[PDB]
């Protein structure tokens, strides 16, 4: 028994948890995914990996999840593992709603799911979940917010960030082309197709090789929607059909 | 109810009425109160129908496994023990008055009584159920040692007939069954077949 | 006296891969092939039941199993693992009905069973299921076809294949057929995509097929099978 | 792949790079360890169980030496492989069967019993704490409207019904024999079914055994109760095969 | 409630009134009391409505799971067993009085199960507050091997006896016939009760109701 | 070494090293001796001191009025077993109002200490025991080892260099049964002395004696109390 | 055959060739033990054991390898004594529970199948190790006659007319086959048991020894008892004298 | 009795392609009024409302716990609960407390989310459901309410002749019940709109 146990929750001589780091690896190979924060909205854009001419796909999305009524999120990693952490996310939301009769503060729904992943790394002898998530939503405390979580049970709020493939080239890009304080859901969707066109081994980044969803206020009730095929391409062409116009300036 | 069992040389005779009431309403005037526990072992039931049925199925299950496991005909004493164990253990939650009679390749014909308390005792012949109170004197003055599968089979027929006559909680048809090495034969006594006794007149 | 292993038997390697899951899929890729087609007007499942070792009684066991009155299954991989999942799906199907009084929506049954399969990739003392399933159903007008594999991940297909030559069996369908295919049509293009690898004399006992139209799910008899076989019916 | 190994895929029931379970396989070889072979055949009006009865010692009450077990009165079986494991599995079968009737009201179908025992073994195949059982089980009896049934379950979880089958050392030789005689298949009567079974075992073991060297179990549509042939009447079949 | 069943030549017939009461007031003029177990097995329920529902639904559900594995068709003894062993286990707290009937490979079977868990195997049975009334019909006019129609009406006659003679029973008479090859679930089978024809007019004309607050909301 | 760390692992030779290793714990402990006449059971033991400023270790413990023991091996395990032994005795008196038959108590130690030798993750008790008691079957001297095995003895000794003591006891057995107490104790003290380096012997500081018998409840003697027995020694073979 | 590359550390692991080395290893422990034999006479079962003299300091009766598992059942053991003793408690408990439940003395075949399944339970997991012992169960009754069973570390159980376990399992058998127990009476078998013991016992290697004899048959009235000192001595003399030939 | 501790009345009616549901507004403890604005009808999706009568605490609790379940159901399923299904959902939640039930007998009123189908039903405090094509009542004046209903309900009714009908049933029944009243509220649901009016009633 002692012989077959891999010790998934032990410290390494360095002082790090190797099973967490290996989960990361798996993440940095999954469909790219990112979200940017505006002032009138917040969004999520992900590299639709279930791209193939035979799938019948009958869902609102493939990597976009509705949690709260004021929240939604996206994942990067093991999908099954993700279906588990989201389901639990929905439950934590409702338990809060039952108990307080008010939508759960965005960050709080995150610290919640994080304490669970953190646990899977301190005890139990189980492997952590191979998932990293992006959370976007609105709450009467900080309105629009974007959050990111690691299988380490770690998180942070980002004005803009990315997860998944080339989740490095995506950062630095936004890290400089981001309007820190002057973003519109439009100027946001801007970098969206711009950065996804980059970090995504795809030429002319087709409408399918992507999934978009945006969250905004609107006369009280929060609104969550995933752009329709057409609505997508508008930003597809807009990007390029403006890029060739950008080289007529050089 | 009125149940009864008698031991004769190579076997046993078992009798019971067919009445099962709830208050003063007969919910079944044709009940079968003689339940097969194993190939040659039977039990008569009196008390809570639900309790006696539930207990009997349990013993049948217990005994069937025991015999296959031993690859041998089960003892009558064993079957009695399994009833006694459940009836003693759950005596506060059961209302069962049971008689176990059957044939044993090792002990022959036998009859055991397992009344309310959960006690178990072997007897030449046993009687149970509400109606039994009206046939003690009868049964005590009539029982003869050395009766035949016929005398016995007739002896219980009279006792059950008498008891059914006086007890409101007993009546219907008289069911019988004789068990001996050869096997088990069950018969029924409808209307006229039921012994009769003239109601005293002027 | 038995205890239990509480540590998970599946763990990330440095490559970030979940080794046991890949290997599970390998058991799948090595199993009798299966095809599923969503005929926009129903769905068909068929697999290679090549047992009949002259002594095997093809009847006694099936690979195309009914979950509910309107759901159905087939697999590719380890038979015994399948059986376990069949009993759990059927069970999950009832726990839904008792609560809601409405037959379980095919997508929902898939999600539930997928969760189970995922469970066996993290819980202690166990190995992932060495199987992949193709669930078909008629829930609310539209026909559905899904596949969930060892990882516990699932997808909806218009049609596909799993098992031996699933690579070729897919590409074949990747063109050898398309939507709008009516009932009996999708059935033919399915038994055909099967033969595209079925080594031997593909008879009515070498295969088994089930269909799911918006009027219940069922298995086709050796008769209706022997028929479609003659390159028609 | 191609016989590769990684980690403990050879010590506990976990997948190998190929997607195999060596422990389940090692479990099959374990069956042959007993050095015995068993055959079962399905007649049109009955089912037959036949196995070796190697009793090299005169100090054993040959009576206590068997591989033929009465599960129910209408269900009989033959075990092949590691003994203790076998008795165990037999006891579980007896249990699952007695329980089925108590809980449902009717004798368990030979079909179901085997599927049950099978499902159980499947766990040992997915759980690492314990090893699979190194034994094989063949059950036979008459169904309500399906007549005689013959089923066998694996130390791997597989189970199935057959016209006839075998297990043990000469399982693969016994199948080739039977499947060849099931084509020429005359009228599968009680005598032929019994006769065909004996020879299959005698020729694959090339023995022409005495009446004490084998044991025969049978269930009949006219006598559904499982029956184990006497040494006497076993010979009655042996002599009958010698008339030619 | 009045529920009954009879065993005839080709199968079984189940009856049942349709009244449901909350105390001495009629809550439902049309309750469905004959429940579906398996395609060849049906059960009438009397007692605590909710209990009669859930127990009946559970055994059904468990039998669909059962035959879904055996591949055969459910037997009556099985429904009887499952039901009785559960009820017994709850020592009478699950107030379900059942009339179970169906056709087996072994034939048509009619069982009566009480809330405490005992059962009766009989050619004809009744349960519910109207059971004594119904049982009278049977005891007076019962014959073995009746023809479908000769039974199909003996049962509607006993469910009728209940309906009129027991304040706990009323409304319609539902039926269920199950034979070796047929299953006629005759919902309204008879309807000997009609609401008296309204002799006046009371239709509330728009505007008669003084309002204190209004608020609309458009859908899509 | 694949067969050395778990008591659930048999070696290809039909041995269980963990058990053997635990037995080694006994050998390390200082030697102790036990012997009985036909009316008395006697325990004798040599106590060790870590440094000169520390006291000598207890080696003899009182179990019940008719039972006492001497220990060798892990002290913590001795206390566990002693307390089990004490508890078992208290129970006997409580339920039956009679002292627990020494042989029956020994069977319980046997059963109790066997369990852990067969379960994964568990370890054998690391202590040997000499048990001196007196029941309605007379005096008794038992021995119990890390392997759940136990022995009924005429006389015995476990510990470091206990081989000498055993040898001395084996030579004067026939004498024991008829010895009167003080003589019996001397044979004990004498045997113990056998296990020592020639350039040293029994001190009233390192000897402990335990006596139980038809005429006396188990009693222990430790310092000045040991003098009376040390007086009238023997030359001590030079 | 030297198989053992991890394949011999857990009872929950099969060797590449279908073996459970832990169980096999447990049996070796038994093969290294001193010989014990059982023989079914016509009116009972007789037990004899070569209980080696561990030390002259030990009492006669120490380390008994024969116990009463029930008043009508005897148990003869070989191998790791502590393991055997716990198996003796299980046997006792099993026989006691049976009486409490079914209300009559347990049939030797059942007590044997039961204990055997308990033994077997310990050969499937890594959580525990197989018993390093083998034992025989002997009983007599008029409705069952004489019965002799033997269970080993794997759980296997069988009925015998004569049987031996230990150092000289083989040597003891070839000597038992010389007797025609089926027709022999228990009172005469004692002699033969003690005889086969001295023959088989290795005068060289194994030093001095003691003889343990168990009783059970019509001669004991169904109660398994120790053989009376008187019979033992006679049987010892007969064995020693027959040795000088 | 426990049920009449807070008093209260609830009713649902079936029109042609519309549905109505009304409830008194009093929240009292025995004889004493405590509040006049007590919600007893809760929105469980558009075109679907549930009305809870009975013990105040369980009214609130059964509703809150039901929402909990309704929301997740809608997040897992990719839809909006169908009336017959919400009824079965409440039937399950109540019966899970079979031997220590919530003291409330619910009333469900709504239109099919993907159809015209008007739907109404009521339940047992232990979850037994009842579906009808006319009306359903619950509360401390079941009898009064049945009185009106069996004399004012007509098979088919336009939204306005339904509103005027259910509004009369309430106000008049509730006015012959001492612990029900303090105002009535009505909800009329049409495929297109939701009309919500608080009728003019007695305040004693
Ligand atoms: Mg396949
Ligand atoms: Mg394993
Ligand atoms: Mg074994
Ligand atoms: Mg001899
Ligand atoms: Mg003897
Ligand atoms: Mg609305
Ligand atoms: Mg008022
Ligand atoms: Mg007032």
């Amino acid at each position: 028994s002692r012989r077959y146990d891999s010790r998934t929750t032990i410290f390494s001589p360095e002082g790090r948890l190797y099973q967490v780091e290996y989960a990361m690896e798996a993440i940095g190979h999954a469909g790219t995914c990112l979200g940017i924060l505006a002032n009138d909205g917040v969004l999520l854009a992900a590299e639709r990996r279930n791209i193939h001419k035979l799938l019948d796909e009958v869902f609102f999305s493939e990597k976009i999840y509705k949690l709260n009524e004021d929240m939604a999120c996206s994942v990067a990693g093991i999908t099954s593992d993700a279906n588990v952490l989201t389901n639990e996310l929905r439950l934590i939301a409702q338990r809060y709603l039952l108990q307080y009769q008010e939508p759960i503060p965005c960050e709080q729904l995150v610290t919640a799911l994080c304490d669970i992943k953190q646990a899977y790394t301190q005890f139990g002898g189980k492997r952590p979940f191979g998932v990293s998530l992006l959370y976007i939503g609105w709450d009467k405390h900080y309105g629009f917010q974007l959050y990111q979580s690691d299988p380490s049970g770690n998180y942070g709020g980002w004005k803009a960030t990315c997860i998944g493939n080339n989740s490095a080239a995506a950062v630095s890009m936004l890290k400089q082309d981001y309007k820190e304080g002057e973003m519109t859901l439009k100027s946001a969707l801007a970098l969206a197709i711009k950065v996804l066109n980059k970090t995504m081994d795809v030429s002319k980044l087709s409408a399918e090789k992507v999934e978009i969803a945006t969250l905004t206020r609107e006369n009280g009730k929060t609104v969550i929607r995933v752009l329709k095929q057409k609505e997508v391409e508008q930003l597809i062409k807009k990007h390029e059909e403006e890029e060739a116009k950008a080289e007529r300036e050089k | 109810t009125t149940i009864m069992a008698v031991q004769f040389d190579g076997g046993v005779v078992l009798g019971a009425d067919s009445r099962t009431t709830t208050g003063s309403y007969i919910a079944n005037r044709v009940t079968d109160k003689l339940t097969p526990i194993h190939d040659r072992i039977f039990c008569c039931r009196s008390g809570s129908a639900a309790d006696t049925q539930a207990v009997a199925d349990a013993v049948t299950y217990q005994l069937g496994f025991h015999s296959i496991e031993l690859n041998e005909p089960p003892l009558v004493h064993t079957a009695a023990s399994l009833f006694k164990e459940m009836c003693y253990r759950y005596r506060e939650d059961l209302m069962a008055g049971i008689i176990i009679a059957g044939w044993d390749p090792q002990e022959g014909g036998q009859v055991y009584s397992v009344p309310m308390g959960g006690m178990m005792v072997r007897q030449s012949f046993a009687i149970g159920g509400s109606g039994s109170s009206y046939i003690y004197g009868y049964v005590d003055a009539t029982y003869r040692e050395g009766m035949t599968k016929e005398e016995c089979l007739q002896f219980t027929a009279n006792a059950l007939a008498l008891a059914m006559e006086r007890d409101g909680s007993s009546g219907g048809v008289i069911r019988l069954a004789a068990i001996a090495e050869s096997g088990v034969e069950r018969q029924v006594l409808l209307g006229d077949q039921i012994p009769k006794f003239a109601v005293a007149t002027l | 006296a038995e205890r239990g292993y509480s540590f998970s038997l599946t763990t990330f390697s440095p490559s970030g891969k979940l080794v046991q899951i890949e290997y599970a899929l390998a058991a799948v890729a090595g199993g009798a092939p299966s095809v599923g087609i969503k005929a926009a007007n129903g769905v068909v499942l068929a697999t290679e039941k090549k047992q009949k070792s002259i002594l095997y009684d093809e009847r006694s066991v099936h690979k195309v199993e009914p979950i509910t009155k309107h759901i159905g299954l087939v697999y590719s991989g380890m038979g015994p693992d399948y059986r376990v999942l069949v009993h759990r799906a059927r069970k999950l199907a009832q726990q839904y009905y008792l609560v809601y009084q409405e037959p379980i929506p095919t997508a929902q049954l898939v999600q539930r069973v997928a969760s189970v399969m995922q469970e066996y990739t993290q819980s202690g003392g166990v190995r992932p299921f060495g199987v992949s399933l193709l669930i078909c159903g008629w829930n609310e007008g539209r026909p559905y076809l899904f596949q969930s594999d060892p990882s516990g991940a699932y997808f909806a297909w218009k049609a596909t294949a799993m098992g031996k030559n699933y690579v070729n069996g897919k590409t074949f369908l990747e063109k050898r057929y398309n939507e709008d295919l009516e009932l009996e049509d999708a059935i033919h293009t399915a038994i055909l995509t099967l033969k595209e690898s079925f080594e031997g004399q593909m008879t009515e006992d070498n295969i088994e097929v089930g269909i799911c139209n918006e009027a219940g799910f069922r298995r086709l008899t050796p008769t209706e099978v022997k028929d479609y076989l003659a390159a028609i019916a | 792949s191609r016989g590769s190994s990684a980690g403990f895929d050879r010590h506990i029931t976990i997948f190998s790079p190929e997607g195999r379970l060596y422990q389940v396989e090692y479990a099959f070889k374990a069956i042959n360890q007993g050095g015995l072979t068993s055959v079962a055949v399905r007649g049109k009006d009955c089912a037959v169980i036949v196995t070796q009865k190697k009793v090299p010692d005169k100090l054993l009450d040959s009576s206590t030496v068997t591989h033929l077990f009465k599960i129910t009165e209408n269900i009989g079986c033959v075990m092949t492989g590691m003994t203790a494991d076998s008795r165990s599995q037999v006891q579980r079968a007896r249990y699952e069967a007695a329980n089925w009737k108590y809980k449902y009201g009717y004798e368990i179908p030979v079909d179901m019993l085997c599927k049950r025992i099978a499902d159980i073994s499947q766990v040992y195949t997915q759980n690492a704490e314990m090893r699979p059982l190194g034994c094989c089980m063949i059950l036979i009896g008459i169904d309500e409207e399906q007549g005689p049934q013959v089923y066998k379950c694996d130390p791997a979880g597989y189970y199935c019904g057959f016209k006839a089958t075998a297990a043990g050392v000469k399982q693969t030789e016994s199948t080739s024999f039977l499947e060849k005689k099931v084509k020429k298949k005359f009228d599968w009567t009680f005598e032929q079914t019994v006769e065909t079974a004996i020879t299959c075992l005698s020729t694959v073991l090339s023995i022409d055994f005495k009446p004490s060297e084998i044991e025969v179990g049978v269930v009949t549509v006219e006598n559904p109760k499982f029956r184990i042939l006497t040494e006497a009447e076993i010979d009655a079949h042996l002599v009958a095969l010698a008339e030619r | 409630t009045t529920i009954a069943g009879v065993v005839y030549k080709d199968g079984i017939v189940l009856g049942a009134d349709t009244r449901a009461t909350e105390g001495m007031v009629v809550a439902d003029k049309n309750c469905s009391k004959i429940h579906f177990i398996s395609p060849n097995i049906y059960c009438c329920g009397a007692g605590t409505a909710a209990d009669t529902d859930m127990t009946t639904q559970l055994i059904s559900s468990n039998l669909e799971l059962h035959s879904l594995s055996t591949g055969r068709l459910p037997r009556v003894v099985t429904a009887n067993r499952m039901l009785k062993q559960m009820l017994f286990r709850y020592r009478g707290y699950i107030g379900a009085a059942l009339v179970l009937g169906g056709v087996d490979v072994t034939g048509p079977h009619l069982y009566s199960i009480y809330p405490h868990g005992s059962t009766d195997k009989l050619p004809y049975v009744t349960m519910g507050s109207g059971s004594l009334a119904a049982m009278a019909v049977f005891e007076d006019k019962f014959r073995p091997d009746m023809e479908e129609e000769e039974a199909k009406n003996l049962v509607s006659e006993a469910i009728a006896a209940g309906i009129f003679n027991d304040l706990g029973s009323g409304s319609n008479i539902d039926l269920c016939v199950i034979s070796k090859n047929k299953l006629d679930f005759l919902r309204p089978y008879t309807v000997p009760n009609k609401k008296g024809t309204r002799l006046g007019r009371y239709r509330c004309e728009k505007g008669t109701t003084a309002v204190l607050t209004e608020k609309i909301t458009p859908l899509e | 070494n694949q067969y050395d760390n778990d008591v659930t692992v048999w070696s290809p030779q039909g041995r269980i090293h963990q058990i053997e290793y635990a037995m080694e714990a006994v050998k390390q402990g200082s030697a102790t001796v036990g012997l009985k006449s036909k009316t008395h059971a006697v325990l004798v033991a040599l106590k060790r001191a870590q440094s000169e400023l520390a006291a000598h270790q207890k080696k003899i413990l009182h179990v019940d009025n008719h039972i006492g023991i001497s220990i060798a091996g892990l002290t913590a395990d001795a206390r566990l077993l002693c307390n089990f032994m004490r508890q078992e005795c208290l129970d006997s008196r409580f339920v039956f109002d009679r002292p627990l038959p020494v042989s029956r108590l020994v069977s319980l130690i046997g059963s109790k200490t066997q369990i852990p030798t067969q379960r994964y993750g568990r370890r054998p008790y690391g202590v040997g025991l000499l048990i001196a008691g007196y029941d309605d079957m007379g005096p008794h001297i038992f021995q119990t080892c890390p392997s759940a095995n136990y022995f009924d003895c005429r006389a015995m000794s476990i510990g470091a260099r206990s081989q000498s003591a055993r040898t001395y006891l084996e030579r004067h057995m026939s004498e024991f049964m008829e010895c009167n107490l003080n003589e019996l104790v001397k044979h004990g003290l004498r045997a113990l002395r056998e296990t020592l380096p020639a350039e040293q012997d029994l001190t009233t500081k390192n000897v402990s004696i335990g006596i139980v018998g038809k005429d006396l409840e188990f009693t222990i003697y430790d310092d000045d109390d040991v003098s009376p027995f040390l007086e009238g020694l023997e030359e001590r073979p030079q | 055959s030297s198989i053992g590359t991890g394949y011999d550390l857990s009872a929950s692991t099969f060797s590449p060739d279908g073996r459970v080395f832990q169980v096999e290893y447990a049996m070796k422990a038994v093969e290294n033990s001193s010989t014990a034999i059982g023989i079914r006479c016509k009116d009972g079962v007789v037990f004899g054991v070569e209980k080696l003299v561990l030390s002259k300091l030990y009492e006669e009766g120490s380390n008994k390898r024969l116990f009463n598992v029930d008043r009508h059942v005897g148990m003869a053991v070989a191998g790791l004594l502590a393991d055997a003793r716990s198996l003796a408690d299980i046997a006792r408990e099993e026989a006691s529970n049976f009486r409490s439940n079914f209300g009559y003395n347990i049939p030797l075949k059942h007590l044997a199948d039961r204990v055997a399944m308990y033994v077997h339970a310990y050969t499937l997991y890594s959580a525990v190790r197989p018993f390093g012992c083998s034992f025989m169960l002997g009983s007599y009754s008029v409705n069952d006659g004489a019965q002799l069973y033997m269970i080993d570390p794997s759980g296997v159980s069988y009925g015998y007319w004569g049987c031996a376990i230990g150092k000289a399992r083989q040597a003891a058998k070839t000597e038992i086959e010389k007797l025609q127990m089926k027709e022999m009476t228990c009172r005469d078998i004692v002699k033969e048991v003690a005889k086969i013991i001295y023959i088989v016992h290795d005068e060289v290697k194994d030093k001095a020894f003691e003889l343990e004899l168990s009783w059970v048959g019509e001669l004991t009235n169904g109660r398994h008892e120790i053989v009376p000192k008187d019979i033992r001595e006679e049987a010892e003399k007969y064995a020693k004298e027959s040795l000088k030939e | 009795s426990i049920m009449s501790y807070n008093g209260g009345a609830v009713m649902a009616m079936k029109g042609k392609n519309c549905v109505a549901i009304a409830a008194d507004r009093r929240f009292g403890i025995q004889a004493q009024l405590v509040t006049t604005d007590f919600q007893k009808i809760f929105p469980m999706g558009d075109r679907l409302y549930i009305g809870l009568a009975g013990l105040a605490t369980d009214v609130q609790t059964v509703a809150q716990r039901l929402k909990f379940r309704l929301n997740l159901y809608e997040l897992k399923e990719g839809r909006q609960i169908k009336p017959y299904t919400l009824m079965s959902m409440v039937a399950n939640l109540l019966y899970e407390k079979r031997f220590g039930p919530y003291y409330t007998e619910p009333v469900i009123a709504g239109l099919d989310p993907k159809t015209f189908k008007p739907f109404i039903c009521s339940l047992d405090l232990i979850g037994c459901p009842m579906v009808t094509d006319d009306f359903v009542v619950s509360g401390t004046c079941a009898e009064q309410m049945y009185g009106m209903c069996e004399s004012l309900w007509e098979p088919n009714m336009d939204p306005d002749h339904l509103f005027e009908t259910i509004s009369q049933a309430m106000l008049n029944a509730v006015d012959r019940d001492a612990v029900s009243g303090m105002g009535v509220i009505v909800h009329i649901i049409e495929k297109d709109k939701i009309t919500t009016r608080t009728l003019k009633a007695r305040m004693d």
